[PDB]
């Protein structure tokens, strides 16, 4: 049924827990009610104990459990009644109640809760490791926190966890509570922190919490901590992992009802004690004044204060509570003078006149306070106000009750704790600046100060005296005996609490909202007394759930929300949906009329001024209002402050602002109730202030975004700007201060001077050097930009920080926050801001921030970066960033456009045979196609075709690929795609498409030159990527396979702007230059997505316009829908955490029944992922949602799977794709996903290339990742977003396909411009440049620096450059601007190819290749790498240096560093035969390093890093072979022999010393020792074996032992003959020639067998000579054989001819073939 | 002013100023067609009136070039802003004009100044003052530089353009009467220009380097002789809180007032 509005004025309790539910009470036993003239007395006596039981003893520390003892020391003995419930606190995860009185000593009951689940988590050789658990305590004030973090410190520190406090701003202590366990805070603290989130990082992670005090329930805080309860409960049903719940409270009825709402089981959970049992028994005393007026009122009390006082002036002690500061001394000094009006009657407080010692009250003397007055008497005063330790030194005096009156305040029963024989409470009623006038204090208040009543030890029993008014003498009764109900004044605050929730996103609609308040203290109220809370028992009856009710409630709410912009929620729907302002509200704490205040009142042109005045509107503030008596002093206060407020005179208003200011200007008040108000005020300024700059920062308003952040510093810090910022440094002296700002010297002129200059302009240089310290410890950051222009619309920005500030923990603590925000020409609108955070570790390193920028029409002089410090005040750096020479790019013509063709048939092509591969998959090709049909087809011209990625130009490719075919038999077509995995998914449908129906042979590319070359030319269609084909196709000239290609096609050419683009670039230029040569034409074909400058890539690559065609992301087969969703939270965890829901509800809402599949930042993210979204699949209350099939017909595809959580995962219709998964696993999950068993994948981004299975709806989650090497995220590739976009295509099915993307706010508005828009492209040669010149310059393609620079006419780089100057550096777009640009560019790359010695440069013209470039160019390997190489090795280096020297080379830093992975790197580093000196173990070199000897030393690590090891390992071997190179050529016999073992050793995974038989498979360590000990060392001994002792050895198994004979069989056998050309004629100088000639016996089948290799090999031999005694290497040669060989190699003859040297023989591969010969020659 | 409460008044007030920003009036008058032609590129002259207060004059010094082409126009490209203090009828600003780099690829247009209260004519002390920078001042040519007089007209802002004819900058060099009515001024003195405002293109603001712009409120600080060199930023208001430290800078207090209402209750962080 449709809702009804409800009033919730009338339906709460105003005076909350003063509320008194019950109108009628009760007397205890001996209870008398007496009354005199003017007060009621009523007396009631202590309490008689309960009587010990049958058989029920106190437990002594022992007879508990072993563990749980330790941190008891001290005390010998359990309580009563810890030693009733210890038994169901150890044993038991049933949650808790107690209710016992004051003084029963309740915490050491909580704390065993805590001990037991300390001890949850324990080990063996460790104690209670710290990571798995966190508890939290929460207790009601403030005082009690400190005090307990204090204490709970020492006691729990044998165990050594750390808790603490909770004080923490939610961002600089985070990553500091981090590591902090069983954290205590208050109720308050603990919602806000989880409204922000600070909690969702914690949570999980927590199995306990304490809410201590729970009768706060009563309390107006009672609706927070039933917010907080009724999260955890409805949270826990979610996730269905559960936490322990342990509440104390005072004993109160209405136990039962804390009791369900706590989710206790009553049965064994329920714990209940009546006020018999508090340790020092009770005999309580209240009076209640009859007196109306209030001026007789204040000496009655007096009077019976002095009455009670006196009774207790013998033997005895009594504490006086006052509520007031000052009246703390103002009752004292009134006792006094009374006892001195006494005609010296009731002095003599001690035995005599030296007894009981009167000269300790005399002898402390001199003190802070007004003690001086009192403490010669019997008497003193206590509170926070006049001393810090002479409180202490009070509270010394008075445990050892030198003094036996006391007056004092709440704070001081609240914090460290000393009892008093008799207490006396003073009036009761406090005066509240949030209600606006005088009440009656709350009840913990009094339970608290009356509970101190009595000690412990030198006490028998206590008495407590309250001094009241009449009236709520009934009140006071029915607390401290068990009268008073405990009600929930949930309803006041039901819309913020409602707001909150949404704001969490865990409530969606009106439907989760009633059942969220299905979970609050005041349902189970409103069900068990109906009658209490508004509704009558008929209605109830007619709705026994209060359903209906539970709807009209919270419907109001809404309404409320609704009508104040919170929330958008249409009555139809029932849903809700947050705003930001929302949100704002939520995360400050704010009230719901105050934020709409701010949303009405605020607009961008606010002065100061004005901003107070709306400060002071806020709702919070509402009751306070100007008394006559203090408008006196607020008129003074009013002319003595900075911002006029005069746009008001005395009203509330002005009260608010002059108050703010008087603070902020450090002003005292003399009135108190103005001192009172005005710390409301303050302490509410903060969180106002801040959600006033949250929005008014959300706007992008400029100006005033600052002056509110420099306000809320200013509030913080309690200074104005105008005052030196030295001074939030407080270890600074105050004169000091004053005196540099007595002399005006600006304070960034101070980081000019030294420590001696600094002294000088105060004239205080004793404090010169103490300055300066704190000059530099003042954070400051300097900053860098580069800007390079995009698009004539956009910027993008490269901003450098560089901190220049010293850093220490004692001042800036953990991390320090730091706003950047890019405000327009005027500092008027902010065009852009991001939160940066710059953490301890990385002060001194620079961060670079990437970010774009829009800009307009009139092109302004300059933007401006500005960066800000959050917390510190006077902390600012500006940095112009100035336009005045910029050149915007020419903007770009329309795509061409779609035309409207009647879609073509399969049947166009007259062949059937083309056909045929093509009809049974779809009857039409699609508009892109059909246009391009006749162009690309039936015609011979180069083409380009853009489309967004989802359009179809694979087949594109195949009709020109098809026309080749026509066009003769044996034609021949080379295929492009950047990436390797885009690659393979090509063949294997291109490989079905020709080779199997049309007969036609298709290859694939590899590593290897050989294999690569015998493979093209037998090949019709050759697939590879742009790296296969630099290395061959480099040599071109002389591969007549590389010139005889028909047709050459290029897909995804976009890919030239992303890295490794320029090899793309330069292969299909190269592939023009000889087309250029060759006199034929060789057709090419471009295919690329959606490109803005597509005009340039096709004037590039030679396609008339006619043939271009380039279409808008807008033409797309199926049409796509795209949302953004940005989200606020910058930190990652807690920002990928809070996107978890939206992405049930993303499903749920864009595609609830058709495919979908998910993108995560992180390999392991995948799991986590595919789990939550099967836990809150469960919320919903529908389960395995996403299974299609019954769980019979998935068993045989789970009988393939190792992964025991997938198995899972993949039961209710998830399943994740990783790195980490069995191609087999893979393979499964594809086809499960496909054919449509389950519905929802979610899959690792490293998988958005090679995926061959498509989705309907796309979510892409958190579009960042994590680096190690700079210890930062970075953001996803944007071709790599469009891909995973381009992933959400059903073009058979479906006629839409959808995408949501969740990412941060910085990155929102990128993706909103780029995703739609068709995307330029730009070079990046300029930048990767020497190789290439190096390589072509080898191919004497450059023959000098003409060559050079016509060779870059012929690139993309030549056309962009003069397309958008600015982003290539040109500054300006002339002829000899972009001609002297080319010119000072083959000028320098030719330059630092000379320095390297990889070229020699002749005349200043000519050039040509050199030693070092000849191999670079040779082995494809990147130039600074050799030339490291060349600097690196020498004479004497060997296998330990060139693990290291080859582990720096430039291909190894392509390894990346991973979460975390400082430790683990480590941690295997530590194990390594080869330790490393002081290495970072962020640094990839040292990873490839460890890695490489791990390999070595055959060690299995996680397939995470064996995948990186197999990778390193693949491109080993050359590298290795260019330090051959290098070390021959440099002449060094021992490192380049022992280069060549190097390379064996990585063949065959060994280290150089090891047995040469565990090359062998099935070949145990163990073995070698049998193996050993027989006297077999090698494979050439185990040759000779027969069948009888071969396998009769070790071990006989035919498999094995046949998989090892295959590998002897394969081992080489190689019999050399060598001789001396003409020996006997020999001159110096004279050619000497040995000729050397190989044979092999061995049967020539299959490669070199190395099963722990990823790449399979040949045989390679080096046959050197040298002469071994002076380390030269004398002369070398290479060859590969086979069977037969002749091999001559020759050198000069040294010296007379008289001479000995060796000959050496080796293999790449194999251990143990290495041959000496030493010989002579003469 | 009374220097208290003649503060406050002023100060809520100026709060308003950009309202004035949207209603503007220019002086057209008779064109002498042989002079040069001046735009003021609309967004600093709305930024300059936003600082400036209703009483004190505060003045601005223009840069700008010719477009290309075109050599009779005068665009005026930048604002500065030096150390200066005001009159109701004058501005007293320093001896050193603005040196920056920035400003090498512009050529000195004169200056423009707020004028409480409107007048058809170019105030002696104007005239007198402009003469005086020119007579010091080669870099300002006679026939190319021009004041600008930006006059608060109710709920408004309206401005007018002057040139010095030689016989009013032979007067002015001559003049030290500063009064309202020195001896020899005469309306032949000065001479109308023709001025245009424009969205067409934005100027840009120069701004002292390690203070503000505006010493009314510190006259002490204030000399002739002073020198100061400048950035790339914007002027802040006329009242900020920079302006005015000797305010904020009053503070009297002893910290214990803070033992008064020892209960701290906070329980939000
Ligand atoms: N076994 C014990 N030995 C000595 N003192 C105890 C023992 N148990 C409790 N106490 C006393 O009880 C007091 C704890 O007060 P408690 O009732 O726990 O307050 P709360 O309301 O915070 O739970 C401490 O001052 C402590 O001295
Ligand atoms: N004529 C067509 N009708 C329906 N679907 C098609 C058609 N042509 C291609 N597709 C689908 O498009 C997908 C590939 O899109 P395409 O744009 O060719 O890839 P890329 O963007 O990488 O070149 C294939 O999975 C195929 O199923
Ligand atoms: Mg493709």
């Amino acid at each position: 049924a449709p809702r009804q509005v409800l009033d919730l004025e009338d339906l709460v309790f105003t005076q909350g827990s003063h509320f008194m539910a019950n109108k009628r009470c009760q007397l205890p036993d001996g209870s008398f009610r007496r009354q005199r003239k003017g007060y009621e007395e009523v007396h009631v006596p202590a309490l008689k104990p309960k009587p010990f039981g049958s058989e029920e003893q106190l437990l002594p520390v022992e007879k508990l459990p072993k563990y749980a003892q330790a941190g008891f020391e001290g005390f010998k003995t359990l309580n009563r009644i810890q030693s009733k419930l210890y038994r169901a606190a150890l044993e038991t995860d049933e949650n808790l109640l107690l209710c016992a009185p004051t003084g029963a000593g309740k915490t050491n009951v909580a704390l065993m809760c805590m001990l037991r689940e300390i001890g949850k988590h324990i080990n063996m050789d460790g104690t209670i490791n710290v990571d798995d658990f966190k508890i939290i305590y929460i207790a009601p004030m403030r005082s009690l926190v400190q005090e307990m973090v204090g204490s709970f410190g020492k006691r729990l520190a044998t165990y050594g966890i750390t808790v603490a406090e909770l004080t923490g701003d939610h961002q600089l202590c985070k990553e500091e509570i981090s590591a902090t366990q069983i954290i205590v805070c208050t109720p308050e603290k603990w919602d806000i922190i989880t409204r922000k989130g600070g909690e969702r990082t914690y949570t999980q992670l927590v199995r306990l919490i304490i809410l201590d005090e729970i009768h706060l329930l009563h309390d107006d805080r009672g609706p927070v901590l039933e917010a907080l309860v009724a999260r955890a409960i409805r949270n826990i049903e979610m996730t269905q992992e559960d936490v322990r719940l342990i509440g104390l409270s005072a004993t109160l009825p209405n136990y039962e009802d804390v009791a369900t709402f706590l989710r206790v089981d009553p049965a064994k959970g329920l714990f209940y004690f009546d006020n018999s049992f508090r340790p020092v028994p009770l005999e309580q005393t209240y009076v209640g004044i009859t007196e109306k007026k209030a001026i007789k009122r204040f000496q009655i009390m007096n009077e019976i204060v002095y009455e009670k006082i006196m009774e207790h002036a013998g033997k005895n002690q009594v504490l006086v509570f006052v509520h007031s500061r000052k009246e703390t001394g103002k009752t004292a000094r009134a006792i006094r003078d009374m006892c001195l009006e006494k005609d010296t009657l009731g002095l003599f407080l001690r035995e005599g006149s030296a007894s009981t010692e009167v000269l300790r009250t005399e002898a402390e003397q001199c003190k802070n306070l007004e003690l001086k007055d009192l403490l010669p008497y019997g008497f003193a005063i206590h509170h926070a106000g006049m001393t810090r330790v002479d409180r202490t030194l009070v509270e010394d005096l008075f445990a050892d009750k030198h003094i036996q009156v006391l007056v004092s305040t709440a704070t001081l029963a609240w914090g460290v704790n000393l009892p008093a024989h008799t207490v006396i409470i003073k009036g009761t009623q406090v005066y509240s600046p949030e209600k606006g006038r005088w009440t009656e204090l709350g009840a913990l208040d009094i339970l608290q100060m009356l509970g101190r009543a009595g000690r412990p030890q030198y006490d028998t029993k206590g008495e407590g005296i309250l001094i009241t008014s009449h009236g709520e003498l009934q009140y006071y009764l029915s607390l401290l005996n068990q009268q008073l109900p405990i009600e929930s004044q949930m309803v006041s605050k039901l819309p913020d609490m409602l707001n909150a929730e949404i704001v969490l996103g865990n409530v969606q609609n009106a439907k989760d909202a009633v059942n969220w308040l299905g979970y609050a203290y005041l349902y189970i109220r409103m069900l068990r007394s109906p009658t209490l809370y508004g509704i009558s028992h008929d209605d109830l009856k007619g709705d026994p759930l209060l359903d209906q009710r539970r709807l009209d409630l919270v419907h109001t709410a809404a309404l409320m929300l609704d009508k104040n912009n919170l929330v958008k929620y249409d009555k139809k729907t029932g849903n809700f949906q947050v705003t930001e302002l929302g949100r704002i509200a939520s995360h400050y704490y704010i009230t719901n009329d105050t934020v709409q205040t701010y949303n009405q009142l605020l607009k961008p042109t606010l002065s100061e001024i004005e901003l107070f005045r709306v400060f002071s509107l806020s709702s919070e503030f509402k009751n306070i209002t100007v008394r006559e008596e203090e408008k006196l002093e607020l008129q003074k206060l009013l002319e003595r402050v900075p911002i006029p407020v005069k746009e008001s005179i005395e009203e509330p208003s002005a009260k608010i602002n002059v108050l703010l200011q008087a603070f902020i200007s450090q002003l005292k008040l003399e009135g108190f109730a103005l001192m009172a108000d005005m710390v409301y005020v303050t302490q509410s300024a903060g969180r106002l202030m801040r959600a006033i700059f949250e929005i008014v920062l959300n706007r992008g308003w400029a100006q005033l975004t600052d002056k509110t952040l420099n306000l809320c510093k200013m509030i913080d810090k309690r200074m104005w700007q105008s005052m030196c910022p030295l001074r939030q440094f407080r270890k600074l002296p105050e004169e000091v201060v004053k005196k540099i700002e007595k002399k005006n010297f600006p304070f960034e002129r101070l980081y000019d001077l030294n420590h001696n200059e600094i002294g000088e302009l105060i004239r205080m240089p004793k404090m010169g050097k103490t300055i300066h310290k704190y000059v530099h410890l003042f954070p400051k950051l300097e900053l860098s930009v580069h800007l390079q222009p995009i698009t004539r619309s956009t910027l993008k920005v490269e901003l450098t920080i560089t901190p220049d500030f010293q850093w220490d923990e004692k001042v800036h603590g953990s991390s320090e926050a730091f706003w950047i925000l890019v405000e327009d020409v005027d500092s008027e609108v902010i065009l852009h801001h991001e939160y940066f955070l710059l953490k301890a570790k990385y002060a001194q390193d620079e961060h670079l921030i990437t970010f774009f920028v829009p800009v307009f029409e009139p092109l302004p002089p300059q933007y401006f970066i500005r960066v800000v410090s959050d917390r510190w005040l006077s902390c600012e750096t500006q940095l112009p960033v100035s336009f005045r020479h910029l050149i915007l790019p020419e903007k770009y013509p329309p795509p061409t456009e779609l035309l409207d063709l009647q879609p073509l048939p399969v049947s166009a092509l007259r062949n059937s045979a083309f056909e045929s591969l093509y009809q049974d998959k779809f009857p039409f090709f699609n508009p892109i196609q059909t246009q391009v049909f006749n162009t690309v087809y039936n015609s011979d011209d180069n083409v380009f075709v853009g489309a967004p990625t989802g359009s179809g130009k694979t087949i594109c490719a195949e009709f020109a690929i098809l026309r080749m075919l026509l066009q003769s038999s044996e034609g021949r077509c080379v295929y492009i795609t950047p990436m390797e995995a885009l690659a393979e998914q090509v063949y294997m449908d291109w490989y079905e498409k020709f080779q199997d129906r049309l007969n036609k042979k298709v290859v694939l590319l590899t590593g290897e030159t050989s294999t690569d070359l015998k493979l093209l030319g037998k090949g019709n269609i050759i697939i590879s990527t742009p790296e296969k084909w630099d290395i061959l196709s480099r040599r071109w000239k002389q591969r007549k396979n590389v010139q005889n290609i028909n047709l050459f096609v290029v897909d995804e050419v976009h890919l030239i702007g992303g890295e490794n683009g320029p090899v793309l670039e330069v292969i299909c230029s190269r592939m023009r230059y000889i087309s250029s040569q060759i006199e034929r034409p060789i057709r090419i074909v471009a295919l690329s997505s959606s490109l803005s400058n597509a005009k340039d890539v096709a004037h590039w690559l030679g396609c008339s316009a006619t043939s271009t065609f380039n279409f808008h992301p807008n033409v797309r087969p199926v049409p796509l829908e795209l949302h953004i969703q940005g989200f606020n939270i910058s930190h990652t965890q807690t920002r990928l955490l809070s996107m978890a829901k939206p992405v049930y509800h993303a499903i749920t809402k864009h595609s609830p029944k058709k495919p979908v599949i998910v993108f995560v930042p992180s390999r392991k993210q995948t799991r986590l992922t595919a789990i939550d979204i099967l836990t809150t699949c469960a919320a919903d209350i529908q389960r395995q949602r996403f299974l299609h099939c019954t769980e019979k017909d998935l068993i045989p595809y789970l009988e393939k799977l190792s992964d025991s959580t997938l198995k899972e995962t993949l039961l209710n219709g998830v399943g994740y794709l990783h790195e980490g998964l069995s191609p087999m696993e893979r393979r499964l999950v594809e086809q499960l996903f496909s054919s449509g068993a389950i519905q929802v994948v979610v899959a690792s981004r490293s998988l958005c290339w090679g995926m061959n299975v498509a989705a309907h709806l796309v979510i892409i989650m958190d579009t960042q990742y994590y680096n190690g090497k700079i210890h930062a995220y970075v953001d996803y590739p944007i071709y790599d977003v469009l891909q995973m976009v381009g992933h959400a295509n059903r073009p058979l099915q479906d006629d839409e396909g959808r995408c949501v993307i969740m990412c941060q706010g910085s990155k929102k508005d990128f993706f909103k411009k780029f995703l739609y828009e068709p995307l330029p492209v730009e070079s990046h040669l300029d930048h990767c440049m020497h190789d290439h010149f190096n390589a072509e310059i080898v191919t004497k393609t450059i023959e000098n620096k003409q060559d050079a620079v016509d060779y870059l006419t012929w690139t993309f780089l030549y056309r962009r450059m003069t397309q958008n100057p600015n982003y290539y550096n040109l500054q300006g777009i002339s002829h000899r601007h972009l001609s002297d640009h080319l010119s000072e560019l083959v000028e320098q790359t030719l330059s630092d190819l000379e320095q390297s010695k990889c070229i020699s440069i002749e005349d200043e013209m000519d050039v040509a290749p050199l030693n070092l470039g000849m191999i670079a160019a040779y082995y494809y390997i990147n130039y600074t790498t050799i030339e490291l190489f060349s600097m690196s090795l020498n004479a004497k280096t060997k296998v330990r240096g060139l693990i290291e020297i080859i582990s720096n080379a430039a291909e190894y830093e392509n390894i990346p560093i991973r979460h975390h992975e400082d430790n683990l790197l480590r941690q295997l580093a530590q194990k390594v035969p080869h330790k490393l000196n002081n290495p970072k173990f962020n640094d990839p070199h040292v990873k490839t390093n460890l890695l490489l000897q791990a390999h070595l030393s055959r060690m299995q690590l996680s397939a995470e890093l064996q995948s990186d090891t197999e990778e390193i390992l693949s491109k080993a071997i050359r590298l290795i072979q260019a330090c051959v190179d290098v070390l021959s050529s440099n002449g060094w016999l021992s490192p380049a022999l022992a280069a060549m073992e190097l390379a064996q050793m990585v063949t065959q995974a060994m280290w150089s010393k090891d047995s040469y038989l565990k090359q062998l498979p099935h070949f145990t360590s163990e073995h070698i020792k049998r193996c050993t000990d027989k006297g077999v060392e090698s494979v050439f001994d185990i040759m000779e074996m027969e069948d009888e002792e071969r396998n009769a050895l070790l071990q006989l198994t035919d498999s094995q032992i046949a998989d090892v004979a295959r590998f002897c069989n394969r081992y080489p056998n190689i019999e050399l003959s060598y001789e001396v050309v003409d020996k006997d004629s020999i001159r110096s100088g004279g050619p000497v020639v040995v000729l050397v000639q190989l044979e092999r016996e061995e049967e020539v089948t299959g490669p070199v067998i190395a099963p722990l290799f990823p790449q399979k090999r040949e045989e390679g031999w080096w046959v050197v000579i040298g002469d071994a005694k002076s380390n030269s290497l004398i002369s070398i040669k290479r060859l590969t054989l086979q069977q037969k060989a002749k091999v001559k190699l020759d050198f000069v003859a040294p010296a007379t001819g008289a001479h000995n040297y060796t000959l050496y023989f080796m293999s790449d591969a194999y251990m143990g073939c290495d041959q000496e010969y030493k010989f002579s020659v003469d | 002013f009374s220097s208290k409460t003649e503060w406050r008044v002023r100060a809520i007030s100026a709060a308003n100023l950009h309202l004035r920003t949207n209603h503007i009036y220019v002086s057209s008058d008779d064109i002498k067609e042989t002079g040069y032609t001046y735009i003021l590129p609309k967004n600093v002259l709305k930024k300059f009136i936003c600082i400036s207060d209703l009483r004190a004059q505060i003045a601005g010094y223009l840069y700008g070039v010719s477009p290309p082409d075109n050599p009779q126009v005068k665009e005026i490209r930048c604002i500065v802003m030096v150390p200066q203090w005001g009159t109701h009828q004058t501005v007293h600003l320093p001896g050193q004009l603005p040196q920056h780099e920035y400003l090498k690829e512009m050529e000195p247009l004169g200056w423009i100044h707020t004028q409480p209260n409107e007048s058809p004519q170019l105030s002696p002390q104007d005239v007198t003052t402009h003469a005086k920078i020119m007579a010091d001042n080669p870099s300002w040519d006679g026939e190319k530089t021009i004041i600008i007089t930006c006059s608060f007209t109710p709920g408004s802002c309206t401005l007018t353009a002057y040139k010095l004819t030689p016989s009013g900058y032979e007067w002015g060099r001559q003049n030290t009467d500063k009064g309202n009515n020195p001896k020899g001024y005469l309306p032949s003195h000065y001479e109308r220009v023709q001025m245009l405002l424009s969205d067409r293109f934005l100027g840009f603001f120069m701004v002292p380097a390690q203070s503000s712009w505006n010493y009314n409120f510190m006259g002490v600080r204030h000399d002739p002789n002073m020198k100061y060199e400048l950035q790339l930023a914007n002027p802040k208001e006329f009242y900020h809180e920079v302006h005015r430290p000797s305010h904020f800078l009053n503070f009297a207090l002893l910290q214990e007032g803070e033992v008064y209402s020892a209960d701290r209750e906070d329980l939000y962080a």
